């Protein structure tokens, strides 16, 4: 049935654009926490040995 | 050109 | 003939080589940005790399994205579902 | 390049490759690239990325190995502006945006570094540079912390 | 089975 491939690859194609999206979202997100981290990190050391 | 986030296969 | 294995590989060179691949892509981050659902992942994502971000990965997006499956408008998901079966109706023969 | 970078530094580049390396080959493509950098506070245009990685290039992979990444993040750590990564510290601490750092932003800032340091101690902390006498340190007060040398 | 793509 032509019609029942075309419905699960559209299913398919779309969970795997959306989950793009998501991947690169998360890698985003996790370059902004480990900037952060390094940040606060950084300066609370700084400053509890000041 | 598509990333590997793109999880089709 | 042609096993599942060789068909979607074939769907996929075919969806990047004609173009349709970042059409779809950029039609969809424009209407997820239009509708704030990067920032509400991103705040999501963000929260639950939170509370212990257990830094090998990736067991968490397991359970990030069937809410933000959910999270995505009715009007975003039936638009881009619309263009990819009609990018899949011309390429599919019989 | 190797004594003008702090022990921190040098981590803080392993670290920011690490993450991104994906198949942990000691390569990262563009995208592993971009969030890599991003990870150390630099976000180029796409075109300056790809002129980085066109650089390395030997092999015309267009990946960038892990030693490139190490020299070129090196430099750019160096020409960091001191004062722009305070104000940028302060914004973290300062989560709940009231302009100045609670006692509430201390704590919770030192639980998430994992600091074993009892309320006093971190009272203590708020103290020594409050001069204000308001019970909480505003952004110049912050930067008098960090700019002490 | 025997499906056809372009
Ligand atoms: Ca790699
Ligand atoms: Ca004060």
């Amino acid at each position: 049935y032509r019609k029942d491939f075309i419905d699960t690859m559209t299913r398919e194609l779309y969970d795997a654009f959306l989950h793009e999206r998501l991947y690169l979202i998360y890698m985003d997100s996790r370059a902004e926490l480990k900037r952060n981290s390094t940040l606060k990190k950084k300066f609370f050391e700084k400053w509890q040995a000041s | 050109l598509p990333t590997v986030g793109f999880d089709f296969i | 003939t042609m096993d599942t294995a060789q068909l979607k590989s074939q769907i996929q060179q075919y969806l990047v080589e004609s173009g349709n691949y970042e059409l779809i892509s950029n039609e969809l981050k424009a209407r997820l940005l239009q509708e704030g659902w990067v920032d509400k992942v991103k705040d999501l994502t963000k929260s639950e790399m939170n509370i212990n971000e257990s830094t090998n990965f990736t067991q968490i997006l397991s359970t990030v994205e069937p809410k933000a499956l959910e999270m995505v408008s009715d009007s975003t998901r039936e638009t881009v579902l619309k263009q990819i079966r009609e990018f899949l109706e011309e390429i599919v023969d019989t | 390049l190797n004594s003008e970078l702090l022990e921190e530094q040098k981590q803080e580049i392993y670290e920011a490759f690490s993450l991104f390396d994906m198949n942990n080959d000691g390569f990262l493509d563009y995208h592993e690239l971009k969030v890599a950098m991003k990870a150390l506070g630099f976000e180029l245009p796409k075109r300056e990325i790809l002129d980085l990685i066109d650089e390395y290039d030997s092999e015309g992979r267009h990946l960038m190995k892990y030693d490139d990444f190490y020299i070129v993040m090196g430099e750019k750590i160096l020409k960091r502006d001191p004062l722009d990564e305070i104000k940028r510290a302060f914004q973290l601490f300062d989560d709940d945006h009231t302009g100045k750092i609670s006692i509430k932003n201390l704590r919770r800032v030192a639980k998430e570094l994992g600091e074993t340091l009892t309320d006093e101690e971190l009272r203590a902390m708020i103290e020594e540079f409050d001069l204000d006498g308001d019970g909480e340190i505003n952004e110049n007060e912050f930067i008098a912390i960090c700019t002490d040398s």
